[PDB]
């Protein structure tokens, strides 16, 4: 149980698992949707459908191989699957999209029929999504006019404007050697990837160095979209949190797993371990809610998202929840940080150690990218058993204690009071 | 009282009790869909509560899935907890206490809710269709529970008599030490259980073929084609599917969905068409029936297959279909036919 | 539900001077009868103890 | 307000002792028979008061055909008290049919509770 | 525009403007149901509140019915008011005033109460899938308004426009003097409505055999049967109804409802075996067509049939009349078959 | 509605005094309270009439 | 209090006629310029008090898109109230905009009430 990584220009990630029948390969960059601008939003979600466009993925078939693409907020991805002994032929059609060629995917044809098609994804995303559509809401007014703020899919109005060349002119900016690392993920050798790869000779293409920016910065605001018409409210609300690398990194995710999430039509939902659920269940205050805490480059946000048809008690809902949030600054038990500590470790084990070599490609890339390796999960464990009563609030107590908030919404939100009466829960009276 | 299990040197493992008890075996209707409602309620000796909260503290989660063929008991945990995890699925079969609240208060509530989901998505109205069409009473007997053939607390009891024995289950492990498996299995309630029969069929079922039914449905509307086919047969079925779905196939963006769903005594091919737009389905459907008819060389999808079929790592009692290195053409023959939504506006089978 | 609203008596204080929905636009002229309410605790008051010393 | 598990440990551990047994169910007998709540047709599970969630959870669950009886003897003893008079005393309830049919639905919903709080308040011992 | 009356001495009439509108000719599902429901809503010169008032001071009422073939507007009045109710229909067909909150307020709620009301009686279930199978888009459309497909104002206005012509109405009148009728309805604005064209088919329709459809149902189990008849065999399954309802059968007890529906184009004949038990369903239809495959003797049942089909004859536009004396025999051959209800123990048509 | 129902300061009376809900078999012991009532408002009545002549 | 029928009645027969239509319009459009009420977005129409059962089926007839837009008006309008503002002039609503949208809606509810009460209170002369 190790992880390798070698460099020589390009530098190389692989991460062997016998136990898998597939093979993973593939480029992560070091940008996403945060590297974008207001006019350009989308230019990566482009990207990703023209690799995954017909013509490319026919070529892939062909030779046995499956794409697959993730953009995400600070990277982006473009991997190729296959059967453990065709890995070479995964390579190949990397060179094929990203070095040997560059603009036969970008054809008239090509481009009009991929932009038509992300352009009806993002309009039905828009107008049917609501859980997640809110929570890219969260992130445009929490980090409003800074470049975490930017949604992944792109918007309707920047998309519709794009041409080939706006494409050409990010890939040439961000699809760097420098801004790169090669992943490789299921039934792989590291040292049969590292010298396909040094196969080929490319070594003129590089030196270049991506575009810097503004820095994210966490702003109390608030977006709300009522509408009357759906059947439920949906609002996701949070404070500022952990960016990636943060010393409370680890506080801030078992933070979340002490409230958790919820489903009030599963049996064992309602059973579980979490003091809110006395509050929430008595007159039904919601059909489910989900904490979190997102963590980027820059920043992080760590909050709840959550859905409910009880629209004349909304109040109540906020009003509890965060009552309970205000406990983890001065009454969090030690029971509630053990639970959170086994809990932690299983949804991490759940994210790390999946069956499927995309996944691990993904995760592999992206953490390689920000701090040159990955960290191991008994390291990881280790931390988390380590964490005590007083971390979680001394992190609360500098977190969440009379701090600002970012709030969104969408439905039938008129129950849900104004900011103030919001911001106010944030905290107790005291003597 | 088979028992399988790969090992790996991870931090978490999975444990799973596969059932042949799906709603293929259900003696009335939407029995198996209540019976996997029940499983981790009370037990005779610990309460559904304290079962999650102790797997909660020892870093645990337990689901009860059901399909066609199966009703799964699935434990994910951290390694070295394996002993509790066997012992509480084993006393799941055993031992479930089956109060009457527990049904009004829980199960019917949350078998309501699975319904009411399925209910509004047609795609899975017209899989249930396709299925009750092509095989009838068995393998077409309906998913979920949707109360037109009362359900008791009795029939419930009876069906986990039925379906809960030694002979008609399967425990599997991923990460798990097999030896240490073995041995909690032996020594837990699961050896206890009766040794009743395996209700796995070795003979093909009774199929039937130019089957048509229409279901009026308010939203979108869709248009399926379902297909029996035979043990030997599948494999040429798979590619198709994976096919049809695939840059390969210039329908593929006129179908919402295609795939064959296998047993070990045969299977079914359903492929769907899916729209708001009446006319879009009638056209999209009458478009693929007419090429699938005129047919075509599956050759070319063989290796991309064998990656699809092949992504399905977590399954250890996986179908094996060397059969792959044989198949090259299809030609559509005789099917069976669904359409539900806008009916009036539907294709009809004589159409076809 | 939070006390302020399950409970007999805070409830009528809540649904009064805490939860009640008010037009965002009113102004100042809006806050006569609060002054008016004041008015009538101060005279009552005062009047209070200056009975107690009237004949 | 004290449990009927409180209850039910001290009644059942005089009923188990021969000596405590044939001391205090005589006496017992006649507490019920001078209680007079049988002469109105009722069962001494009708006197259970109901208002609190134990009770609650114990009539929710109580079987419909003896809801519907339960809920006839509640009706019927409320007219013959506001008419001050007995029932006749053929409808009095015999000895034999003053049966606890709520009390083990109250025990059960008791338990169910009590490992609730216990669960709600676990210390762990690392 | 037909226009006839038959008179009597008596002091209530009834007037009918007999409309070839009905869900037979509806251009989409549920359009003949919400013209029906908008007949008797506000004229451009008199509201459907001074109407009723009005009429009420009369004594007379106002009626719209729908059925597979008519929308038929009937009043019943006081005798000497004829000519209030001759032009009050009549303004009806030339002027209603179709406005869109009438149809939010009054016409869709009607609507939904008519399908919520028929929708809980599995037979008038069965009986338009017996419709629907065996004729399909001509006379098998559904007979109310369910909104599977959208129907707004402008298509209730263009059917309006495509149904209410001279050519395709006819006028009745019971009770009431001829003479009098015709100049009322020359006079009327029912002589200025376009002069378009009639729907009736004078063809026989298209038909299919050997068909069904089973629908999921929670409630009374039904089964059912329907045969498209020829213009010619009407009068011997007119009998044979009546036979099978009658004492003179042994297996009318078996069965919840048989009739014969006339058209001028044919018929369709229905046959329906109703229960909560589907068991007694099943047993029951089996045996219905087991001994309608082994033929009967339908002779006696004669001079029965020329009773009832007299006693079911009022309107001034009853089918063939003179044709019962050549009946005899009959023999079940192909036929349509639908199952309603618990669908999963109940008869295919395999077995029938 | 009935007005009673209907306006706000009868809907209260009507509340309380009219359609409130009775257990069937109280007692004349319940009557009490009715009289607790009479007893404050002959106090207060009594009292003001008599201040009026008072030092 | 007066009926917008009633209003309509004199309006009509002002602007009808050439004399007064040259006398009274000008002024009229001074009093609606000096209102002010499209300084803060607003129409005519939405200033109704909708209090009554008159102007409640009105709106509720009111087309969908129409509905938002009113609704749109009146919260901006009392944003920019409570700010103690008016709207930026090309926000203001334009004389060519300033339509009597909700008026026919409006006088057809009224004239169906008025036909109502003239029904229910109808004498017989026999
Ligand atoms: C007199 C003996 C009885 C004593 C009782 C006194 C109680 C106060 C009565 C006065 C009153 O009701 O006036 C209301 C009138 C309406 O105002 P508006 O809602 O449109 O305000 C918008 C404001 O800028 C929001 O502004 P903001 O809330 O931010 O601060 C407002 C202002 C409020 O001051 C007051 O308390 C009221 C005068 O504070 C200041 O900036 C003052 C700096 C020293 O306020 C005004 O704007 C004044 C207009 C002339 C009224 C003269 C009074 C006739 C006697
Ligand atoms: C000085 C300050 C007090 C002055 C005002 C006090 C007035 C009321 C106080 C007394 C009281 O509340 O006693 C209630 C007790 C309960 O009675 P229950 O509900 O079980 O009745 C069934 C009844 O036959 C229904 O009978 P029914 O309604 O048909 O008529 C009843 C009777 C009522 O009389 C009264 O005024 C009430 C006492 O009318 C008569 O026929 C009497 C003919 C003269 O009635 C009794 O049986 C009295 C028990 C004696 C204890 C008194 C102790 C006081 C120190
Ligand atoms: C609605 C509230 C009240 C109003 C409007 C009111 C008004 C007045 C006025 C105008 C005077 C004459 C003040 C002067 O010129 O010196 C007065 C005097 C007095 N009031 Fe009141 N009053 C109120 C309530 C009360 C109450 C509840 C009491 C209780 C006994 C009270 C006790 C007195 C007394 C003792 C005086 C005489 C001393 C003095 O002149 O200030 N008042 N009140
Ligand atoms: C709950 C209400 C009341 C109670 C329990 C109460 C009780 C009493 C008592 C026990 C006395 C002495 C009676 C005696 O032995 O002579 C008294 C005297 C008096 N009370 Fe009250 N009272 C009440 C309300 C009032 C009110 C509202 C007033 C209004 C000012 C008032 C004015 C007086 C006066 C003027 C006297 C002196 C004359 C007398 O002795 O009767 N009382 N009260
Ligand atoms: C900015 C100022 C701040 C300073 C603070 C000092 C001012 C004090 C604030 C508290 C003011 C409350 C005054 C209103 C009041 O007591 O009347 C309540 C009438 C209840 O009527 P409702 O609102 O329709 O409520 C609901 C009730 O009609 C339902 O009936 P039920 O369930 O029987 O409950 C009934 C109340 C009964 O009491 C009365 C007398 O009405
Ligand atoms: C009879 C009625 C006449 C008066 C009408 C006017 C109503 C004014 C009442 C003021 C109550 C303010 C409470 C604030 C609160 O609870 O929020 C508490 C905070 O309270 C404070 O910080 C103290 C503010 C100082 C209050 C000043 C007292 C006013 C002097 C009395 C004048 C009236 C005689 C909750 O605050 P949080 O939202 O940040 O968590
Ligand atoms: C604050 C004081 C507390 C006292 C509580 C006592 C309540 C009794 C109040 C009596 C109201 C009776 C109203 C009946 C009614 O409206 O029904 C009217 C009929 O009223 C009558 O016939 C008159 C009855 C005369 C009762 C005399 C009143 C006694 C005054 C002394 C009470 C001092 C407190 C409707 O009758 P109907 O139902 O047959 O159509
Ligand atoms: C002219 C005035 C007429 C009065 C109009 C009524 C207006 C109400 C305004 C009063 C504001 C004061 C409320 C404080 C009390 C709330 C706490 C409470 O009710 O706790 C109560 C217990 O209260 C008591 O024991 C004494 C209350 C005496 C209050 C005397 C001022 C708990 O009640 P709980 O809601 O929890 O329900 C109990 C479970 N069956
Ligand atoms: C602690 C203080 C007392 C608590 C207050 C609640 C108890 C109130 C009991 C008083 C009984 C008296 C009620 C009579 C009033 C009912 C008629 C009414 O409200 O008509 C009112 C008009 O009233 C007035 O103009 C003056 C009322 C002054 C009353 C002075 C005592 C009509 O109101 P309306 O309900 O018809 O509103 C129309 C809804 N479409
Ligand atoms: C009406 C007659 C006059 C009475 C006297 C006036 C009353 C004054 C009360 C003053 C302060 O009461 C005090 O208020 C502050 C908020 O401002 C509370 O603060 C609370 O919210 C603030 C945020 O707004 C947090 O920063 C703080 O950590 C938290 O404890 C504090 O816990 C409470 O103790």
């Amino acid at each position: 149980a190790e992880v390798t990584q070698l460099s020589n220009g390009i530098v190389v990630a692989t991460e062997h698992n016998p136990s898998a029948h597939t093979a993973s390969v593939g480029v992560v960059f070091g940008s996403g949707a945060a590297n974008e601008n207001p006019y350009n939003n989308g230019v990566s979600n482009l990207w990703k459908n023209i690799f995954l466009s017909k013509e490319n993925s026919a070529v892939a078939a062909k030779e046995g191989l499956a794409l697959s693409s993730n953009i995400s907020r600070d990277f982006q991805s473009y991997i190729v699957s296959s059967l453990p002994g065709s890995t070479d032929k995964s390579l190949d059609f990397l060179n094929q999209s990203f070095i040997q060629q560059k603009a036969n995917l970008l054809s008239s044809s090509n481009f009009e029929a991929t932009k038509k098609s992300v352009l009806k994804q993002v309009q039905d995303f828009e107008d049917n999504d609501h859980p997640n559509r809110v929570l890219e809401h969260l992130h445009s007014t929490a980090f409003q006019n800074t470049p975490l703020s930017l949604p992944t899919r792109g918007t309707l109005e920047s998309l519709e404007n794009l041409v080939v060349a706006d494409l050409e002119s990010f890939a040439n900016n961000h699809f760097l050697n420098s801004n790169a690392v090669v992943v490789g993920t299921g039934n792989i050798k590291h040292e049969d990837l590292v010298n396909s790869i040094e196969s080929k000779n490319l070594s003129l293409q590089t030196g270049t160095k991506p575009v810097l920016k503004k820095k994210a910065a966490f702003l109390g605001s608030e977006v709300r979209l009522r509408d009357d018409t759906l059947p439920k409210a949906w609002i996701s609300l949070a404070v500022e949190g952990e960016p990636v690398n943060s010393p409370n990194y680890f506080v801030a995710k078992l933070a979340a797993q002490i409230f958790g999430s919820y489903n009030a039509f599963e049996p064992a939902s309602r059973l579980q371990g979490i003091k809110l659920l006395d509050n929430i269940q008595e007159y039904q205050l919601c059909d489910n809610f989900n904490h979190f805490s997102l963590s980027y480059k820059d920043s992080g946000l760590w909050g709840f998202s959550t859905a409910t048809r009880n629209v004349t008690m909304i109040d109540d809902l906020i009003h509890f929840t965060l009552k309970q949030w205000n406990r983890l600054t001065i009454s969090v038990t030690d029971t509630e940080v053990e639970r959170a500590k086994s809990l932690l470790k299983l949804q991490l084990g759940q994210l790390y150690e999946s069956g499927n070599p995309v996944n691990d490609a993904n995760l592999l890339g992206a953490e390689v990218l920000i701090k040159g390796s990955k960290l191991s999960l008994g390291e990881a464990f280790k931390k988390i058993d380590a964490i005590t009563v007083k971390d979680v609030k001394a992190w609360a107590g500098k977190r969440l204690w009379d701090q600002d908030i970012a709030i969104a919404g969408t439905g039938q939100i008129e129950g849900l009071l104004d900011y103030m009466r919001i911001r106010s829960d944030m905290s107790m009276m005291r003597w | 009282l088979t028992v399988s299990a790969r090992d790996a040197p991870t931090k978490i493992s999975t444990l799973a009790v596969k059932v042949h008890g799906g709603s293929r075996y259900a003696t009335k209707d939407g029995v198996a869909h209540l019976l996997n409602r029940f499983n981790f309620q009370n037990t005779n000796t610990r309460s559904a509560l304290k079962l999650v909260r102790e797997s909660e503290l020892l870093g645990g989660t337990f689901k009860s899935t059901l399909d066609r063929e199966y009703i799964t008991l699935k434990a994910t945990f951290l390694k070295d907890d394996l002993p509790y995890y066997v012992n509480a699925l084993a006393d799941v079969l055993y031992k479930t206490a089956f109060k009457p609240h527990e049904l009004t208060e829980s199960v019917l509530p949350a078998a309501r809710y699975d319904y009411a989901v399925a209910e509004q998505c047609p795609v899975k109205s017209a899989e249930d269709q396709l299925y009750a069409i092509t095989f009838r009473k068995g393998l077409g007997n309906p998913l979920l529970y949707d109360g037109v053939e009362r359900v008791s607390l009795q029939d419930i009891k009876d069906f986990a008599d039925k379906v809960y024995t030694k002979e008609n289950l399967e425990v599997s492990g991923e990460n798990v030490v097999e030896a240490d498996l073995k041995r909690f299995v032996d020594e837990s309630l699961l050896s206890t259980l009766p040794a009743g029969k395996s209700l796995v069929s070795k003979s093909e079922p009774k199929f039937f073929l130019g089957e048509e039914n229409r279901v009026r449905f308010i939203g979108d509307s869709v248009a399926a084609i379902g297909i029996p086919v035979n043990k030997a047969s599948l494999a040429q079925y798979e590619v198709l599917a994976n096919y049809l779905t695939s840059a390969l196939s210039e329908l593929s963006g006129l179908i919402s969905s295609a795939k064959l769903d296998k047993f070990t005594d045969g299977g079914l091919f359903t492929l769907f068409v899916r729209d708001q737009d009446s006319a879009v389905v009638s056209s999209n459907i009458k478009k693929i029936v007419a090429d699938l008819k005129k047919g075509k060389d599956l050759s070319p999808a063989i290796n991309y297959t064998k990656l699809k079929n092949a992504v399905q790592n977590e399954s250890v009692s996986s179908p094996i279909e060397l059969n792959f290195d044989a198949v090259k053409d299809f030609k559509l023959g005789k099917f069976n036919y669904v359409a539900v939504g806008d009916v009036s506006n539907l294709p009809y089978l004589d159409e076809l | 539900m939070a006390f302020r609203k399950s409970n007999v008596y805070l409830s009528l204080v809540n649904s009064y001077i805490i939860d009640s929905p008010q037009p965002s636009s009113i102004n100042y002229w809006w806050n006569m009868g609060s002054l008016l309410g004041l008015c009538l605790v101060i005279q009552i008051v005062t009047g209070i103890f200056m009975a107690m010393h009237y004949s | 307000p004290q449990s009927f598990t409180s209850i039910a440990r001290i009644g059942d551990y005089i009923l188990k002792s021969p000596v405590l047994s044939k001391l205090c169910v005589p006496v017992a007998n006649q507490f019920i028979n001078l209680a007079g709540y049988k002469k109105l047709g009722l069962k001494f599970d009708d006197l259970i008061a109901e208002e609190n969630p134990i009770m609650q959870t114990a009539l929710r669950r109580l079987p419909e055909d003896e809801s519907y009886a339960r809920a006839y003897r509640i009706i019927r003893a409320h007219q013959t008290e506001l008419t001050h008079h007995l029932l006749p005393r053929n409808e009095w309830i015999k000895a034999q049919e003053d049966v606890p049919y709520l009390l083990p639905y109250i025990l059960e919903a008791e338990a169910a509770a009590k490992e609730k709080d216990e669960l709600d308040n676990i210390e762990v011992s690392k």
